[PDB]
This record gives C-alpha cells, sequence and structure tokens, in this order.
RNA sequence: GCUGGGAAGGCCCGGCGGGGAAGGUGGCUCGGGGGCCCCCGAGUGUUACAGCCCCCCCGGCAGCAGCACUCGCCGAAUCCCGGGGCCGAGGGAGCGAGACCCGUCGCCGCGCUCUCCCCCCUCGGGGGGGCCGGGCCACCCCUCCCACGGCGCGACCGCU
RNA sequence: UGGGCCACUUUUGGUAAGCAGAACUGGCGCUGCGGGAUGAACCGAACGCCGGGUUAAGGCGCCCGAUGCCGACGCUCAUCAGACCCCAGAAAAGGUGUUGGUUGAUAUAGACAGCAGGACGGUGGCCAUGGAAGUCGGAAUCCGCUAAGGAGUGUGUAACAACUCACCUGCCGAAUCAACUAGCCCUGAAAAUGGAUGGCGCUGGAGCGUCGGGCCCAUACCCGGCCGUCGCCGGCAGUCGA
RNA sequence: ACGUCGCUUUUUGAUCCUUCGAUGUCGGCUCUUCCUAUCAUUGUGAAGCAGAAUUCACCAAGCGUUGGAUUGUUCACCCA
RNA sequence: ACCAUCUGUGGGAUUAUGACUGAACGCCUCUAAGUCAGAAUCCCGCCCAGGCGGAACGAUACGGCAGCGCCGCGGAGCCUCGGUUGGCCUCGGAUAGCCGGUCCCCCGCCGGGGUCCGGUGCGGAGUGCCCUUCGUCCUGGGAAACGGGGCGCGGCCGGAG
C-alpha cells in the first residue's frame, strides 16, 4: 500500500450467508486508506487474520469515509501500532498533534518512514486515540501544552532564491 | 543579457555558483566572476583539503607533464569546476568556456562596477548555520597558491578606495534629500503624480 | 534580539498560498511547523497554516488560546486592526507596489513626464547646493 | 526533538560592566577588560536588569548538540567575570627526583627557561601567552605562579610549561620529573 | 446530484441549566523587574474582571461540499464561450429537367411563404406577439394496484 | 536446422564459480528503439516514410530535454560519508554520536549525581597453613547495637594495618536510572599505472525514508498524409443524355 | 583452546570464457615505478617498560633493505 | 675516477599523539561549539624546464624618389567578417540581525567611538534607479536665467592589480 493524504474509512463487512448460519455477524473496522478501494482491500486483509473470513467467501456491506468531528480543535493523538522491521516485529506507541485523525495517521506513516525506514506495507495501525494533554507522554508533544507558548522563527531562509536569480542585494535573514 | 554579468564570488558555494554560471555561459552570456578566493565550500576545511590533495595525487604516471594539470589559484580552480560542468570538448563548449572570465581579487576594469549576487548559491541560505565550511583562499594557499598575501593587501587597498567613494555617495544622497526639502513647493505636483501610480511611497 | 514572536494573538500577514495578501491571527500552535490560524474580519476562515507563509506584524491581540471565532472577531474589531494595518508603512508599500503594477501605458507616459521634470528640478537644486558648499576656502 | 526554548541566566557583580556588541561580550572590571565573541554560536544574548544586571542566553529550537552550548557560553562569561574581578593564579610545583630544575624568568615574566631538566644541556624556552605573567615563588621552594585574566590563556601557558617538561624513551611511571599544576585559584582570594 | 438526506462552521451576547477539567481567567499567597501603586515568574481552582469540552426540554436564521480557496465523489444528476498548435486527404454526390451559363447536391437540423391581425424601430426596409383545440404534469379534493423498507396484530410449520 | 546461451522461480553435483547438469516460461541467437553513463540477455517497448498530441520504464543542479515548485514531514556530519532491480563490492561484533521504541525501577516519607560524615560488636567467625584477621581458597550467610554497615564490592600487606564500596545520614531541591531494541553515522575495512555515485560537484540536500503538484521523450499509443502487402475470390462490360 | 565471521589473489587447486592461418614458454642479469599486511629510520601510545635490550600497537611507504660458498634453479641453508 | 678534490638548504597547514577551557550529564570529560603543541608524511620554498601566457625597454629600412610612422574622420571608395538593438560610474559586510541621520570624546577641516532619533518583510528598496527620440513653426504659463553646447584650444589633478 502506498499513501497520499490518508482518509479514514469505516468499513462494515460480514461473511456470506450459509445454511449453517443465515445471519453471520457484522464487523466494523477503521481503515486509514488513500481511497475506498484500498480501504476495502486492507479491510479484507485485516479480517482474514482476525477471523476466518475471505473476500470471496464474504462481502462488504458498507464502506464510508469518516469525517473529522472537530477539524478545528488542536488535539493529541496516541497511535498504537506494530510493524515489521528488518530484523523482527515490534510494537510502538507514538504521539502526534493534528486537527484530523486521518492527518495524524498520515503523519505517523511519514514519521515511521523517516525514523525507522519502514514502509506503509510494514506498518500496521491497531489503535488511534484522542488523548488528553495530561495523558501525553512524549516530550516533543508535551512541550506544546502551554497557554503562554511563545517563540520566534530565528532563521528565515529565503525560498524565492531564483526570483530574482541575480541581484545586487545580499538577502537579510533576520525578520 | 547583452551586457557583461559580473558576480562577486564572496560567500558563494563553489558548485552552487558554477552550476548557474555554466548555464549562463551556455546561453550566450558573458560572465565575469571576481574575488574567487572568497568562494566557500561546504564541509570542514580538512576534508576539503584532503579532497584537493587526492586530486593532486591523480597524475599521469608515465609523464606528469601530460597529466591532469592541477591549477592552484582559486580563480583557476573555479574555472576548472565550470569546465567540468561544461561540454568543453566541442566547439560550442569551447566558446561557452571562453565567454567566462575569472579573477582572484578584483582588477581595475571591474572594481568600479556593481557586482551581482546569486541568492540560490549563497552559503547563508544554502548552509545551515551549524555546518562547517572552508575558504577557497585558505585552501588554495595551503595547496600551492603563492599570492594570498599580495591579493590580501591589494584587496584591502581597494576596500579603502571604495570606502572613500561610498562616503562621497552618502554625501550626495544627503544633498539630494536636502534639495528635495528645498524644492518641495516646486515639485509638489510631480510628487502627487508619482504617488498616485505607486512610485515614491 | 528578537522583537516579533509567534504567540496567541499575534497578527500575521500571509505572503503566498491561497490566502496570500491577507492578515490573520494566530490562534494556536502545533508541531513547530503549523498554527491554527483564523482571521475573521479579513476573510480567512479557521484552518491550519504553515509558518513559512506567515510574516509576523507588530500587532498582538488579546484572547485566550483556541477561543472561538466570535471572541477573535470581537477582539479584532475592538482593536481596529484593519485601519491600523492600513496606517502602517508595510501595507502602504504593498498598496504602492500593486498600483505600480496595474499602471497602464498612458499612466506610464504621464509618470515619465512628471519624473523627467521633477528630476530636472531636483538636480538643478543639487547643483546649487554643491555650489554653496563649494564656495568655502579656509584652512 | 526541537525544544522550544533553553535559557540560562548569569548575574553580573556590581563593580563589573558588561557590554554586548552583537555576540561579542566585553567584560570590564577592576582588573581590566576581557573581550570574547561567540559568533560561532547562534544564540540570543540580552542584558535584563538595572541593579541585578542579569545576562540571559536563549537558544530556540535547539536539538541535543547545540542545547549544550548555552551552559558553555554562560560558563565562559562567568570565567570572564572571575578573571576581571579576582584574576587567575595557577600554582605549579616543579618536581624532580635527582636533578634540580633551574627556572629562569626573563623579561617581565613572559619567558620561562627550564635549564637542568633531567640534567641536560638543552634549555627549554617557553613564551607565555600575551597578558599572562609568570613568577617564581617566595613562600614555596620550587613553585611557579601564573597570573592573568583570560583563564584560557593562563591555563594554556601552564600546559605549555608542563608539556615542555616531558620525559622521553623512559618509563614515565618511574621518571616523574617535570612541572605540574599543583593548584588553580585566584588572586586576592575574594 | 449524493453523503451522516454531508462533517464542521458563521449569526441570534442562545436562552433555561447541569457536569467536568486545565495548556488556569480574575482574585489571593510567595519570590522578583518599574516611583504603599504597576509588570514578571511559582502555587490554589471551577468563572470571578477570560475562556474550553460534554449533555440538553429544545433550538431558530442565512449558507451548504461556499464568488470568506477547511475536508469529497461525480454528471442522462452538463452546459456555454474563448485561445494556441498541426492538418485540407478526396474530386461527375443531378432518377432531374429529358439536364444545356452552371450538380449552392444526399442524409440530418431548422426559418419564412402560399391565412390574418397587431406591437416597436426604420423610408419601401429590420426586430417581435401569435392565431383553435387537445392531452400530461404542476394546485385542490379523494382514489386503486404493485414494488421496497420499517412497526404492530394473528393461523400454520420448524427451532426448545 | 539437428554446436546454443541467458534471466525469475524450481532443482542435482560442487566450498564456490561469468562452473557442470535438469523442469516451466520468456528472451538473445534472428532485434532495431527509450532507459540502466558504458553492456547480446535487465526495465519499457518491438520497427514501412513523415506531422501533431500523449505516455511507458526512467528521470527534471550543470554536462543533458525537463522542479528556475516560495513542495511537505523527518533522519544524517563521515580526518576512507551517501547516492536506485541486474550491478559491478562486504560480514560477525562494537559505539556514553544522534533519534525513535519496549520493559523494569528509584523518588517531596527528598530522586540521581556531586561535596561531607559514619561504615560498628560476638568475630583476629570454621576448616584450611608457613601466613592467610573480610578481601588465596572449601563450606556455611547468623545475631545484637542500630539510621546503616556485607563474618565483605574492590585496592593493598607475607600476615596486619591503611584506603574503597555495598549500606545509613548531611548539604542540595525535581525528576532520575538501568536493561534491551532498530534507523542513519562511525569502528571493524589492507594491493599494487592515476581515477571514478558516469563527471563536475553536492551537506536549509544535488544524501537517506515516505508522499504531492507539475514537467521531459521511444520507431510505444491516438489522429492525419503517403507507399506497399493482405483481405472483401469487393465494385465496373449499363459508354444505359435516356 | 573449543567455535564463529571475514579479507587477499604474492601458493596450489576448480573451470575452460579469450587466443592453436603462433601473444617466444623457467631462471639469472639490467632497469623503472607502484602496494603495505613496516624490517630499519622520524613522531608516538603501551608492557610482567628501573637503565640497557626487547615485545605489542598507531600516523606513516620519504629513504634504505647488502657482499659471498653450493645449486639451472625461484625457493633452501650457511659465512660475514 | 668515492681511484683525486668541492657542494648538498627554509617555512606552513597539519597526522598519530599529548594537553586547555567547557558543556552535554547541578560531578567528570582533549570535543560537542572554541583553543594549544605536533612529525623521515603532505604542500610550498631552494633547485631544473619555461604556455597557442604575459611585462618593460631599444632601434625601427634612400641618397636617391623611397620607404615608413603620427596627426585629419580629410574625401572618394573597394573587398571581407559579423554580432547587438539604452545605461547603472563600485562601501565594507552581518544574517541569533541590519541601514540612515544627529550632539559629545579622539586623530588632522573630515573619519572612528559613545548618546539621541528614524526606518527594517530592506522604499536612501536592482520587485530598484537614470535617460527616454516624431521633428519643426506660430505661440503663452511654469523650471530656469549663478544656464546649455562646443570631434574648440591651453593647463591642472587623480587612477598601476
Ligand atoms: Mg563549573
Ligand atoms: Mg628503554
Ligand atoms: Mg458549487
Ligand atoms: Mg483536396
Ligand atoms: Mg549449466
Ligand atoms: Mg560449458
Ligand atoms: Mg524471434
Ligand atoms: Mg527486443
Ligand atoms: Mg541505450
Ligand atoms: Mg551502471
Ligand atoms: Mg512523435
Ligand atoms: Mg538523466
Ligand atoms: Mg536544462
Ligand atoms: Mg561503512
Ligand atoms: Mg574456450
Ligand atoms: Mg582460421
Ligand atoms: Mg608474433
Ligand atoms: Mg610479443
Ligand atoms: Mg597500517
Ligand atoms: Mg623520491
Ligand atoms: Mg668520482
Ligand atoms: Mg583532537
Ligand atoms: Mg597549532
Amino acid at each position: 500500500k502506498a499513501s497520499g493524504t490518508l482518509r479514514e474509512y469505516k468499513v462494515v463487512g460480514r461473511c456470506l450467508p450459509t445454511p449453517k448460519c443465515h445471519t453471520p455477524p457484522l464487523y466494523r473496522m477503521r481503515i486509514f486508506a488513500p481511497n475506498h478501494v484500498v480501504a476495502k482491500s486492507r479491510f479484507w486483509y485485516f479480517v482474514s487474520q482476525l477471523k476466518k473470513m475471505k473476500k470471496s467467501s464474504g462481502e462488504i456491506v458498507y464502506c464510508g469515509q469518516v469525517f473529522e468531528k472537530s477539524p478545528l480543535r488542536v488535539k493529541n493523538f496516541g497511535i498504537w501500532l506494530r510493524y515489521d522491521s528488518r530484523s523482527g516485529t515490534h510494537n510502538m506507541y507514538r504521539e502526534y498533534r493534528d486537527l484530523t485523525t486521518a492527518g495524524a495517521v498520515t503523519q505517523c506513516y511519514r514519521d515511521m518512514g523517516a525514523r525507522h525506514r519502514a514502509r506503509a506495507h510494514s506498518i500496521q495501525i491497531m489503535k488511534v486515540e484522542e488523548i488528553a494533554a495530561s495523558k501525553c507522554r512524549r516530550p516533543a508533544v508535551k512541550q506544546f501544552h502551554d497557554s503562554k507558548i511563545k517563540f520566534p522563527l530565528p532563521h528565515r531562509v529565503l525560498r524565492r532564491q531564483h526570483k530574482p536569480r541575480f541581484t545586487t542585494k545580499r538577502p537579510n535573514t533576520f525578520f | 543579457e547583452v551586457q557583461v554579468l559580473v558576480l562577486d564570488g564572496r560567500g558563494h558555494l563553489l558548485g552552487r555558483l558554477a552550476a548557474i554560471v555554466a548555464k549562463q555561459v551556455l546561453l550566450g552570456r558573458k560572465v565575469v566572476v571576481v574575488r574567487c578566493e572568497g568562494i566557500n565550500i561546504s564541509g570542514n576545511f580538512y576534508r576539503n583539503k584532503l579532497k584537493y590533495l587526492a586530486f593532486l595525487r591523480k597524475r599521469m604516471n608515465t609523464n606528469p607533464s601530460r597529466g591532469p594539470y592541477h591549477f592552484r589559484a582559486p580563480s583557476r580552480i573555479f574555472w576548472r569546476t565550470v569546465r567540468g560542468m561544461l561540454p568543453h570538448k566541442t566547439k560550442r563548449g569551447q566558446a561557452a568556456l571562453d565567454r567566462l572570465k575569472v579573477f582572484d581579487g578584483i582588477p581595475p576594469p571591474y572594481d568600479k562596477k556593481k557586482r551581482m549576487v546569486v541568492p540560490a548559491a549563497l552559503k547563508v541560505v544554502r548552509l545551515k548555520p551549524t555546518r562547517k565550511f572552508a575558504y577557497l583562499g585558505r585552501l588554495a594557499h595551503e595547496v600551492g597558491w603563492k599570492y594570498q598575501a599580495v591579493t590580501a593587501t591589494l584587496e584591502e587597498k581597494r576596500k579603502e578606495k571604495a570606502k572613500i567613494h561610498y562616503r562621497k555617495k552618502k554625501q550626495l544622497m544627503r544633498l539630494r534629500k536636502q534639495a528635495e526639502k528645498n524644492v518641495e513647493k516646486k515639485i509638489d505636483k510631480y510628487t502627487e503624480v508619482l504617488k498616485t501610480h505607486g512610485l515614491l511611497v | 534580539v528578537f522583537r516579533r514572536f509567534v504567540e496567541v494573538g499575534r497578527v500575521a500577514y500571509v505572503s503566498f498560498g491561497p490566502h496570500a495578501g491577507k492578515l490573520v491571527a494566530i490562534v494556536d500552535v502545533i508541531d513547530q511547523n503549523r498554527a491554527l490560524v483564523d482571521g475573521p474580519c479579513t476573510q480567512v476562515r479557521r484552518q491550519a497554516m504553515p509558518f513559512k507563509c506567515m510574516q509576523l506584524t507588530d500587532f498582538i491581540l488579546k484572547f485566550p488560546h483556541s477561543a472561538h471565532q466570535k471572541y477573535v472577531r470581537q477582539a479584532w474589531q475592538k482593536a481596529d486592526i484593519n485601519t491600523k494595518w492600513a496606517a502602517t508603512r508595510w501595507a502602504k508599500k504593498i498598496e504602492a507596489r500593486e498600483r505600480k503594477a496595474k499602471m497602464t501605458d498612458f499612466d506610464r507616459f504621464k509618470v515619465m513626464k512628471a519624473k523627467k521634470m521633477r528630476n530636472r528640478i531636483i538636480k538643478n537644486e543639487v547643483k546649487k547646493l554643491q555650489k554653496a558648499a563649494l564656495l568655502k576656502a579656509s584652512p | 526533538m526541537k525544544t522550544i526554548l533553553s535559557n540560562q541566566t548569569v548575574d553580573i557583580p556590581e563593580n563589573v560592566d558588561i557590554t554586548l556588541k552583537g555576540r561579542t561580550v566585553i567584560v570590564k572590571g577592576p582588573r581590566g577588560t576581557l573581550r570574547r565573541d561567540f559568533n560561532h554560536i547562534n544564540v540570543e544574548l540580552s542584558l535584563l536588569g538595572k541593579k541585578k544586571k542579569r545576562l540571559r542566553v536563549d537558544k530556540w529550537w535547539g536539538n541535543r548538540k547545540e542545547l549544550a552550548t548555552v551552559r558553555t557560553i554562560c560558563s565562559h562569561v562567568q570565567n570572564m567575570i572571575k578573571g576581571v574581578t579576582l584574576g587567575f593564579r595557577y600554582k605549579m610545583r616543579s618536581v624532580y627526583a635527582h636533578f634540580p630544575i633551574n627556572v629562569v624568568i626573563q623579561e617581565n615574566g613572559s619567558l620561562v627557561e627550564i635549564r637542568n631538566f633531567l640534567g641536560e644541556k638543552y634549555i627549554r624556552r617557553v613564551r607565555m601567552r600575551p597578558g599572562v605573567a609568570c613568577s617564581v615563588s617566595q613562600a614555596q621552594k620550587d613553585e611557579l605562579i601564573l597570573e592573568g585574566n583570560d583563564i584560557e590563556l593562563v591555563s594554556n601557558s601552564a600546559a605549555l610549561i608542563q608539556q615542555a617538561t616531558t620525559v622521553k624513551n623512559k618509563d614515565i611511571r618511574k621518571f616523574l620529573d617535570g612541572i605540574y599544576v599543583s593548584e588553580k585559584g585566584t588572586v586576592q582570594q575574594a
């Protein structure tokens, strides 16, 4: 699985009806996927391991994008995940701050890729929870819980380097 | 542009500047890079000196008089880098290489001109402040360039002369502002015309 | 040495992006790279925004962090940030740049003529001043 | 992990005047002027009080490596304060097994000659750093006093003497000759 | 057009309230910077001289994947206009008069006339309104069947 | 024609081999074209001669067409860095370099680290011997004073002694420790002509991981023109202006 | 030590890719350059380094690394 | 002809290594930032060669019509090579900061310090500035009239990389 800007999908599926059980149970999963197609694929992959279910021998009754309930409230996400490193499998718990659950998960995929060289197919999200600032544990997030937070941006590197490309004035960084 | 483009090599990264200059000279422009001893190189000085010592070791065993000519002067080093970025073995590449002039220090034809600066190549924006970097002048001097002293003294003298010229320029601007204060009444309408169209806030 | 600080209430000026050229107020801060930013009176609804497109101004507004847009607008309109920003030299320069760009050919002609005559007058005055300062001889 | 801010404060004594020319700290006191520029470190230096005269070093968004420069700058400034208030005196005791070491102080204590180290004919000649004064003690038998304001220069002069007095091709655990810095302290002991 | 018949959101200080906590408002205590009055930093907390989240007995209004660029999938639920570039292959299409000055022709889409009143410009020429009945839908009433979904009430059969 | 060879996967002999031999499919041979700097086999794609448009694989600092995006998030400093299937170079084992993660523990009843005290008695415990008094060893692991002190973690003496730690306390005020793990980097890491991420060079990246929008061209795909072939065993004897 | 991971192509093997319308096939003599896995010399750290002598390792290949009896020998051994 | 005799040389940055101050990690620490000493190595020197690389300087064509240099834009022209389609005549630089202006102190009437005042997403701004071409002729108001132009003559100064 690749990525993009992930969107969370509630995927509801079930086994196909059989004479043994004409009302097989329904199961819900939250799949953070680029689109509904990959969401269904990851859903089948996950329920194959969780239950004795198959894409062919079952069916998906629902696949709907879960909009963010509070996309304007800064909040802290704790993500329980497990992944296949180059020399085993390990469980990790990570902290993020984002306005969207899906954005927090995308940040998690990017951060795992940067810090542990892990690909999105290795990463396996198993819990995403909005948690309190007091329940935060990682200092990189804990340092942003301050009502009087204040900091300057010290070294503003000019990003319009090629416009103009040639000029008589040396750029000023302090702003 | 048809005019001769003059660059001040102080504070520019070597490859960053040479990459721009190669495209410029391939596009039919005339480029003059001055003060080539002031070009920086990213990475620490001992590492850069080791790299140049390795380039020194690369020579034709059979006859070094035919081998890779290791040019010691900073201007010649920058010129060689530009050559490496140019397709110098063709006629077009040779013409492009000939369109370039490189100088250690600033000769009299250019010390009375305005020197351009390439922001996309400057060390200030292409290097994080915590990284170490080396000066082409120190590196060249320590690998064989014999004129770090005379160039330093001549550059300081040119700095004094340009300081005097700048002092006179400041005096001229002071007089210009005083004259504007004098003829405010006479030029008040032209000032309004300029203001309405945005010149002269 | 620093005089402008990202904080709750600081007025930022957006330089690029879909909201370029508008003022906004910093409401909250996330991950060193983004800020919950909401400028109600300046037609920017609440959203996250990178610090790279912000240019802090010298105005600070007073409201609690992550307060609602109602209180943000109340503080903004009590401060009259629109008129103060219009009064500052930064917005004057931006306005002059815009009206310089929008100039037509006839306006360029008029600018040329006015500037020609104005520079003639100023240069003649400069020559007079140089004469006045040149008529000095006393060691 | 970029910590938002790391700041540290140093109190200036009353009889000391500290001026900031950018990142160049100029510390002036009864013993003179110590100047040092910290332009190799990107920090925010500021002077706060009017009677306390606090000096704050701030570093924003500093990772682990540069977070340690704040205490380094504060300690260097405190060293400057100590130098211009009480001065630095390094007492070195010249120890020898058999051959006495003839230490001769030349012009105004800026040159030290070690004559008979391990009973040889070569005379070591050591030039002290500028502003550093050497002396031969009176209350002690074989003792050298190195006085100055820059702790860097004083201790570097002491190291110059100590490493001039070096034994070669011998068991250094046996041959313990040389001059070693017995103690590091101040002048006026205030 | 659809979605959670979109999520949030903006205004009506949202009114009647409840609960909660801090990234703790005011106040109070402590220790500091400005000539017993102000600012800074450390504790207390439940609203105070800021606010935030959850539940409502209920909301109401505009707008609605926003011409305040927060976050989608599309078009029988889709159309109009404009610009740039490359190209011009083919060469007897006439069932009609019996072609003769010459296939402005096939299919497809339209306009006017062989009917008449008017309206508005123009000095005869332009721009318009139609012109009598039908159905079907929209409005009101009350009216049948079927399909689908949900809820209740039974008779049988089966699963205890 | 009846000498084959190569690649994924399977697979036999062999330490292994660009070795030798088998099975499946594809290719090279018989094959040009874009890409991998270069290359019989790898990736894309197969070819009449041209024009426009668009792609594939691969790229877009300069060589060298195209990121001259105000690209996004992080990681990493190398005094032998790194830089893309085949592929042109590396291992076990280490690091108090930095980052992330797991598990455990101490702590305002005062962590931890520093500076400062104490560090006792039966008992110079039993065998062991030349001397082993805590500290050469074989066994035992108790008691009281206690706040704590081990019949002992070390250094040391021939034995002692004398220092040291376990352990308690003082000063200090707020967090702290250890054991693992896997990312980059470093050590491990030595060959002969002078030399190779292709070169230049590159460190707010021209390196590494994960992603976005654009953009570049092949003989590939679409549209059009032309040539030839193949097919419709296609049409025309109706020149039938009557 | 028992084990275990490597490197090199100065040995000997393994294969037969290039050369059989020919690449003159051992050794010695002469002569130049290159490598370091350093024998000596420069600077060093360590030792069961007192001094002397010696042993291990580091930066390091600038300079040097010899005269002879026997043997076709490379190798081998001895004399100095 | 070591078979005779003579001569054979200095510096720098640094390696290993040993140190300084100083955190990280209220202790320590040669390292993280910043420093020091440091070698048959490296680089230059001394020595050899001297670029399809430059410098300064000298003399520069006859005794007979004979060559040449410089001055004139002096004219008339031939042949051949093509580009281009206003100019910018300049501080030094810092980037965890800059720039401009003013009153006191030094050093000969200006610069450098310190106080004060301004500006700073650089407007005393290269996203900038200067010039700006249809030409004349009547013909007025403004700027000016201490002006404008001489391929006009003669003089002085400055510039050496
Ligand atoms: Mg200290
Ligand atoms: Mg010895
Ligand atoms: Mg719409
Ligand atoms: Mg045609
Ligand atoms: Mg085989
Ligand atoms: Mg074979
Ligand atoms: Mg074939
Ligand atoms: Mg092929
Ligand atoms: Mg190719
Ligand atoms: Mg390759
Ligand atoms: Mg094409
Ligand atoms: Mg390429
Ligand atoms: Mg290009
Ligand atoms: Mg390595
Ligand atoms: Mg063969
Ligand atoms: Mg043959
Ligand atoms: Mg032959
Ligand atoms: Mg031969
Ligand atoms: Mg070695
Ligand atoms: Mg030699
Ligand atoms: Mg001789
Ligand atoms: Mg060191
Ligand atoms: Mg040194």
